[PDB]
């Protein structure tokens, strides 16, 4: 997703993500949510293993 | 046309407290129930800000050329349309780069295009339609325009004593260019109320200009030198410094309130 290379399970999610907000990202700095570029949805990301 | 409205009586030196205020969204990344620490140039809780009063009461054309420093917090809590736009260049005579800023309540002329300012630039709308739009002589040589318009970014339509709270933040670090802003509705009389508030990066726009000194657009009332009206202006000023500060997120991702860890031991 623009550049956010990554592993993991894409899953529509319920977070708000406010207009400006693009990324989303959990305590430890991982970014465990994302905007598609396309469609402006919220996919939270659950990695797998 | 360019013309030497003076109506200038020295106000007396005005000096407000900022209190909790000043304070934007640092990234565009959404965080929830969590608490950040970030370094940026922040305005210091409880600082000394400059407070401008632009009325006719007492007719004071409060247009000034202050510093830059490192961001310019702008809390142009005015009436209907006062406070147009801003120019932000180190001489603003044409000599060198000069950007600048004016919304007119339709469009957004961003322009770096450094322009021939006579003494004095400023808009207004005659006795109505906009007429005072000669706030310089030439655009000499116009660089990267940012042709296109968003919105009007002043976002006038409410009334009051002051309803219309808007604050503005203006920051040139290396390059770019931010603008962030935010509205809010409060009654008080002119100072700048309690309370927390932060909303987006408005505006980004890529320039990179030296940006040293900065001033201010006025609009005014054509019925001229003399013969105008001011309503009640709220220029505000408040130079940022680089701070360090705990921001709250609450469970729907938006700020709620923050702490500057350079105030007092608690
Ligand atoms: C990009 O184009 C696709 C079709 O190719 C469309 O579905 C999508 O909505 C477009 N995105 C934006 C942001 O306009
Ligand atoms: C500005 O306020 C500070 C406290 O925030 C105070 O120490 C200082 O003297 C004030 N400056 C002026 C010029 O009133
Ligand atoms: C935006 O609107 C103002 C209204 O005064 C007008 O002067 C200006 O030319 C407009 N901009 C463009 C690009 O048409
Ligand atoms: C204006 O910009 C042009 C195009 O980059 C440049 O060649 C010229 O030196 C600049 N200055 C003047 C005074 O024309
Ligand atoms: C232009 O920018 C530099 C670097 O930030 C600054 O120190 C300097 O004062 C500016 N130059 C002039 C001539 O004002
Ligand atoms: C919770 O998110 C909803 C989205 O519908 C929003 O209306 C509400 O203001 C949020 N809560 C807070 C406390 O901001």
């Amino acid at each position: 997703f623009n550049g956010l290379t990554g592993t993991g399970v894409l899953t529509e999610s319920n977070k708000k993500f406010l207009p400006f907000q693009q990324f989303g990202r959990d305590i430890a700095d991982t970014t465990d949510a994302v905007r598609d570029p396309q469609t402006l949805e919220i996919l939270d990301i659950t990695p797998c293993s | 046309q360019c013309v030497n409205l003076t109506t200038r009586t020295q106000l007396p030196p005005a000096y407000t407290n900022s209190f909790t205020r000043g304070v934007y969204y640092p990234d565009k990344v959404f965080r929830s129930s969590v608490l950040h620490s970030t370094q940026d140039l922040f305005l210091p809780f409880f600082s000394n800000v400059t407070w401008f009063h632009a009325i006719h009461v007492t007719k004071r054309f409060d247009n000034p050329v202050l510093p830059f420093n490192d961001g310019v917090y702008f809390a142009s809590t005015e009436k209907s349309n006062i406070i147009r736009g801003w120019i932000f260049g180190t001489t603003l005579d044409s000599k060198t780069q000069s950007l600048l800023i004016v919304n007119n309540a339709t469009n957004v002329v961003i322009k770096v295009c450094e322009f021939q300012f006579c003494n004095d630039p400023f808009l207004g709308v005659y006795y109505w339609m906009e007429s005072e739009f000669r706030v310089y002589s030439s655009a000499n040589n116009c660089t990267f325009e940012y042709v296109s318009q968003p919105f009007l970014m002043d976002l006038e339509g409410k009334q009051g004593n002051f309803k219309n709270l808007r604050e503005f933040v203006f920051k040139n670090i290396d390059g770019y260019f931010k603008i962030y802003s935010k509205h809010t509705p409060i009654n008080l009389v002119r100072d700048l109320p309690q309370g927390f508030s932060a909303l987006e990066p408005l505006v980004d726009l890529p320039i990179g200009i030296n940006i040293t000194r900065f001033q201010t657009l006025l609009a005014l009332h054509r019925s001229s030198s003399s013969g105008w009206t001011a309503g009640a202006a709220a220029y505000y000023v408040g130079y940022l410094q680089p701070r360090t500060f705990l921001l709250k997120y609450n469970e729907n991702g938006t700020i709620t309130d923050a702490v500057d860890c350079a105030l007092d031991p608690l």
